[PDB]
C-alpha cells in the first residue's frame, strides 16, 4: 500500500510488457516496455538494476536444470479458483526463502502464463497481475528479498563481482 | 478449486530456489 515500491511495481511491468508486446499488449498504453513513470537516467543504478534483472530472468532454471515442461501445457485459471493458485505461488515461494530467485521465476513464467492467460480471460487478468504482482511483492518479499540482498545477487550475477570485494565488504561491518 | 495451481506454485518455486545456490549455480 505505501512502503517504497514504485521503481519494483515499473521493474516488473517492463519486462512482463517486453514479453508480451511480442503479441502486441500492454495496460499501459498497448505499447510502453520500459517504465513509464520511473524515468530513470539508465546508468546508476536503473541500467545496472535492469541489466542484471534481464540476465538472471533467464537464470531462473539455467539451461532449464530444475523441472520439466509446466509453463504452457494446460494452464488451468479462473474466477472463483485462481485464488488457490495465488494462495500456492506464495506459499511455495517461501520453500528455501523469499530471495531473488522469486524475480527470476516470475519473470519467464508470469510472461509464458500471461501470454495464455490474457488470451483466455481477456486484456483483464494481466491488468490484475501488473497489481498483485505489487500487492504480493510488497506484502512479505520487499523487506525479505532486500534484507538477504536480493539486487545486490542480482548485480553481482551479471557483473560477476560477487568475488571481488562485496564477499569481504557486507559480511562483518556491514 | 485449482487442481493445477500444484504447479503454479511448486513449479514456480522450484527454479526460484535456486537463489539459495547465491548467484553461483
Amino acid at each position: 500500500m505505501s512502503a517504497m515500491s514504485q521503481s519494483n511495481r515499473e521493474l516488473v511491468v517492463d519486462f512482463l510488457s517486453y514479453k508480451l508486446s511480442q503479441k502486441g499488449y500492454s495496460w499501459s498504453q498497448f505499447s510502453d516496455v520500459e517504465e513509464n513513470r520511473t524515468e530513470a537516467p539508465e546508468g546508476t543504478e536503473s541500467e545496472a538494476v535492469k541489466q542484471a534483472l534481464r540476465e538472471a530472468g533467464d537464470e531462473f532454471e539455467l539451461r532449464y536444470r530444475r523441472a520439466f515442461s509446466d509453463l504452457t501445457s494446460q494452464l488451468h485459471i479462473t474466477p472463483g479458483t485462481a485464488y488457490q493458485s495465488f494462495e500456492q505461488v506464495v506459499n511455495e515461494l517461501f520453500r528455501d526463502g523469499v530471495n531473488w530467485g522469486r524475480i527470476v521465476a516470475f519473470f519467464s513464467f508470469g510472461g509464458a502464463l500471461c501470454v495464455e492467460s490474457v488470451d483466455k480471460e481477456m486484456q483483464v487478468l494481466v491488468s490484475r497481475i501488473a497489481a498483485w504482482m505489487a500487492t504480493y511483492l510488497n506484502d512479505h518479499l520487499e523487506p525479505w528479498i532486500q534484507e538477504n540482498g536480493g539486487w545486490d545477487t542480482f548485480v553481482e550475477l551479471y557483473g560477476n563481482n560477487a568475488a571481488a570485494e562485496s564477499r569481504k565488504g557486507q559480511e562483518r561491518l556491514e | 478449486e485449482e487442481q493445477w495451481a500444484r504447479e503454479i506454485g511448486a513449479q514456480l518455486r522450484r527454479m526460484a530456489d535456486d537463489l539459495n545456490a547465491q548467484y553461483e549455480r
